[PDB]
């Protein structure tokens, strides 16, 4: 009877993916601040 | 108590459509693209240098 | 009465799913971080030393 | 288990609509046209050289 | 059972008007270009 | 397996509201339409040359 | 069974006064244009 | 087959009712004329000649 | 089983108040054209 | 067949509401008439002369 | 059977309290409009 | 026929939510509110004298 | 039979809670005008 | 005749719930507020002083 | 029959992560407003 | 029991199309980004 009327079972592999792709697109966004102050500083 | 499996992706990546009804979102996720393509043109475009507009 | 317990997070966050049905919300989450990234490119972008137009 | 046989394209176009209704997509997919045209229209017609106005 | 509750009838005809209608808006868009360029030439 | 006919327009335009439901449609269609007229006026009118205010 | 849900009897009406409306605007239209182009030439 | 009848404006012009209904499409309509309302005051208020504020 | 949902009573009740109510704003934006020309000539 | 009798305003005005629902308008139109107010602000508000800012 | 779902007592009861309000509004912003004007006079 | 008596405010103020569902309206009507502090501070903001921004 | 659909008492318990954080939200903005009209006088 | 008990904030906050779906607000809830930490920072950004946009 | 659809078991547990998200979200706001004055000054 | 409603069947279907034409998509953005930088050079 939740809200979302997702089953604990599919909250949690949606979840899972979820971090899964999170983190992938963390780290792609994270390299790509290192190469833009590689080729222009800022602060 | 129930505990996830780790995905592996891309091979599990067609189970995006097991969540997101494409009959739905398809034209929308379309149309975000279109904007973005616009946005960007709209960016590049301005600058004189990188349009075609030379009369 | 019911006294709720207090949650523990990130633990916890997976209950996000139970509330949020990701069948309507997920593209609507995606379309609003691209909406950040095209606001966030389009102040950036907007100074000259921080763009790759150079022609 | 079961694999997709690779579609083929524009044999497997009428496709869309078996995921596309167009009842509901149609209208949205000609004003998404129209909407590029306006844009593309400001774009060229704010150049002075590519617009009529020339009275 | 389709996702759009089209039958394939529908879905091919639908399609076949499609096509026809874009060929003619494209022809129309290339003519337009033909035309501007001999007015106004760009690049 | 079924090959669809190819159409003859105008004389099949009509199908257009088989597809269409003009009940929804109808008035977002003349939005649109009310959108690019006032779209037209704002380029144009934004010229001083093609405007009424002279006073 | 239309897409729409019209059957093909309500698809002809309203497209004969979609036709008829759209023809009143386009000769409007195309007299607006005779007249902004007699006030103020373009091109 | 069935072939419709020339319709004969304005005398057919309730029939708009029949397609658009008037509980969904009659605020919409006035909002629509209210934007275009606005909008034709932001172009005319915008010169100083033909606005109201003069100290 | 009209495409609005409108019985032809309804659909000519309705035109007759539109009709009233759209005749009003019309002559009260002919006047306001009006005054707006004695204040402000345009053209 | 059937002719409508000709209304008489305002005493009909509460026919209104036999057309347009208050439970679901109500709310869009305050919303509406906020808009003109914010839009009719930010012209005169424009205006230096017409602002409090003094400082 | 009303296009809206309203009943007549509905429609009339919602227009009193809706005329009442209205009027109030018109009210102030008429004081607004004076204020305004003592303020900084227009036209 | 049928006449509404005066409605006394604020007394009767409470029957507002008799018409508007405040489950689908108290979160627009809350956005509604923040849109005019968002508009208001962009105009008084956009004053020099009126921000803190000092550096 | 309300439009809403709300009974009598959930109405009045809403406009309670309603009046309450109105309340407390027009206090705190009354002390935001005083607090900017100390640090900024306008008019 | 029935008369509401005055609330008790925050003990009763819970009670948003009871008339505000998450399912449905959360995630608007959340777009709004990103909506307004982007146009504070479009402000802020805007002067040069207050960005870390240096070379 | 809440509003919401909510039971009130399901709006105290949502309110119990609500805030703590929340406090969160305020804390770190709060870090960001102590490190930009830090970084350039306002008022 | 999907959330989309989508048989496995349909899902990877769906999924095989979307690849296919997200990878032409791409290589003609590819192209374009190489005839763009031909004409003028960035970064
Ligand atoms: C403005 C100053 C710099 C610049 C500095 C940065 C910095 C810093 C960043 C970017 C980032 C991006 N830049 Mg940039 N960028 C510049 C100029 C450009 C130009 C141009 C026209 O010149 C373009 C087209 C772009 C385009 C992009 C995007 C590819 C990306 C934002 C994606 C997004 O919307 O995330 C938000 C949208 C979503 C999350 C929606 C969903 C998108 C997809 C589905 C994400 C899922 C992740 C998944 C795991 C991907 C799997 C695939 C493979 C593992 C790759 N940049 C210049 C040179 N750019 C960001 C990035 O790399 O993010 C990773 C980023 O941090
Ligand atoms: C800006 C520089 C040039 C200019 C260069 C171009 C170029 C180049 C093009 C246009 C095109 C268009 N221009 Mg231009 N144009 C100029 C100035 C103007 C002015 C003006 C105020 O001065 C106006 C009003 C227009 C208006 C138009 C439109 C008629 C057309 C875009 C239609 C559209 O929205 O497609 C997008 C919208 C949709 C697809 C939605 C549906 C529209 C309809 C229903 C299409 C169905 C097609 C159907 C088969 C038509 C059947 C009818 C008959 C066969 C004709 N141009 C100046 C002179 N213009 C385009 C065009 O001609 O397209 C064919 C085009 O390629
Ligand atoms: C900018 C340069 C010129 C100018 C050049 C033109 C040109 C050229 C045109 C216009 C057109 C229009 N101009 Mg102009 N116009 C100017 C300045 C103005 C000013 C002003 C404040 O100065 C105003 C208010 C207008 C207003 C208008 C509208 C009346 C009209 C666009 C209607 C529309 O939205 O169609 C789009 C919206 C819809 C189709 C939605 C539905 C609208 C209705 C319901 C249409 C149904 C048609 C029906 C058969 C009408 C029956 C009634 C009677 C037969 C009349 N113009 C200056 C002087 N103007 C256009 C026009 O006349 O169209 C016919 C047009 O071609
Ligand atoms: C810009 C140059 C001129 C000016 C020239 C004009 C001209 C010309 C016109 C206006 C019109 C309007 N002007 Mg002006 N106006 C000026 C400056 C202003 C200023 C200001 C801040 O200075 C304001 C607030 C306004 C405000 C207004 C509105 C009252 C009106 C547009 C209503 C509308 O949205 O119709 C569109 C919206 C709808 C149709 C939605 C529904 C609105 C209601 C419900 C209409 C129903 C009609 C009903 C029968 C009314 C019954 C009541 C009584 C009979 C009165 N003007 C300056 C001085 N103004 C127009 C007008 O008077 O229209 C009649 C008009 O033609
Ligand atoms: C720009 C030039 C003048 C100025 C001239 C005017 C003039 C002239 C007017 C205003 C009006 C308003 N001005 Mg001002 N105003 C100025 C500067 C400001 C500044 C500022 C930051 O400096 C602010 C915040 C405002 C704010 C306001 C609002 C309080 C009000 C518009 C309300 C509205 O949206 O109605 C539209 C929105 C709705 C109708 C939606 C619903 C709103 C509520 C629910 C209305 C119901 C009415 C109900 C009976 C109220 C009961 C409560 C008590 C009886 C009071 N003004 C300067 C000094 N201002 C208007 C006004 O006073 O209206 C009465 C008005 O006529
Ligand atoms: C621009 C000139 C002045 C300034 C003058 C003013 C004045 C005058 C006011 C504000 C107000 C606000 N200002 Mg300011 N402000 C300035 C610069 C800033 C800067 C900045 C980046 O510099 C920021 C981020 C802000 C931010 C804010 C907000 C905190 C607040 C508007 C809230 C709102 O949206 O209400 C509208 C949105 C809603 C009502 C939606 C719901 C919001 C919540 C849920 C309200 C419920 C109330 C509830 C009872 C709260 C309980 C909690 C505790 C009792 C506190 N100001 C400068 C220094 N500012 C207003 C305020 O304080 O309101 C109280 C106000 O009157
Ligand atoms: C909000 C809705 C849900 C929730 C749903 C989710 C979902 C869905 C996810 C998480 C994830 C996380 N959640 Mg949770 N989570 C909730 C509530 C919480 C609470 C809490 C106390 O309420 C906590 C502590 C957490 C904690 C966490 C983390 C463990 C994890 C995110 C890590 C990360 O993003 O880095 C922080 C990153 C940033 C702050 C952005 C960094 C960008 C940098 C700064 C780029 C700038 C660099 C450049 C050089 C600039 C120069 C330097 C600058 C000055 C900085 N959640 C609620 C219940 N949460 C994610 C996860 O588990 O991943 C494995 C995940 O996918
Ligand atoms: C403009 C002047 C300063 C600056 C001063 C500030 C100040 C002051 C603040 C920020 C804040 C933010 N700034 Mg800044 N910022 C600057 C330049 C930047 C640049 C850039 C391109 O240079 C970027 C990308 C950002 C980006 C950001 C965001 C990370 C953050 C707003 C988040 C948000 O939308 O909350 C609103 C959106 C939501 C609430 C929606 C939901 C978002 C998530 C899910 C929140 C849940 C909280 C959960 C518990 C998190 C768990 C994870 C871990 C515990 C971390 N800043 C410059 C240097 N910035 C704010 C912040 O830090 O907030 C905490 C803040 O107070
Ligand atoms: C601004 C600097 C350069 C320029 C540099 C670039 C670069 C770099 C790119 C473009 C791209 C595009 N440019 Mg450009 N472009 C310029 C000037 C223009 C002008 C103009 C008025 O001068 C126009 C009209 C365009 C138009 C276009 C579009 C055709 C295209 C973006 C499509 C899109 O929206 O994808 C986003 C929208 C969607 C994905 C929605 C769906 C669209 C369709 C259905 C895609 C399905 C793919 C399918 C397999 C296609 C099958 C058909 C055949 C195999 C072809 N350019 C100038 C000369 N241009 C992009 C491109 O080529 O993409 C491939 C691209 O990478
Ligand atoms: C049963 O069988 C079935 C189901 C019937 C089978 C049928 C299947 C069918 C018909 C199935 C069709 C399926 C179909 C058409 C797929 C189509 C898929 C495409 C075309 C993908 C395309 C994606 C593209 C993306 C994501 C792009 C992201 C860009 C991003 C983020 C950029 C961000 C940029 C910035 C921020 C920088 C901004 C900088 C500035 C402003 C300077």
């Amino acid at each position: 009877n939740s809200i979302s009327g997702l089953t604990e079972e599919q909250a949690k592999e949606f979840h899972e993916q979820f971090k899964t792709t999170f983190t992938v697109f963390m780290v792609l966004a994270a390299a790509a601040h290192f190469l833009v102050f590689l080729w222009r500083p800022f602060y | 108590e129930y505990r996830p499996s780790k995905p592996s992706n891309p091979r599990d990546d067609w189970k995006l459509w097991l969540v997101v009804n494409p009959g739905t979102w398809l034209m929308p996720i379309l149309m975000a693209v279109l904007v973005v393509a616009l946005v960007v043109h709209a960016f590049v475009y301005s600058n004189d240098n990188y349009n075609p507009l030379t009369f």
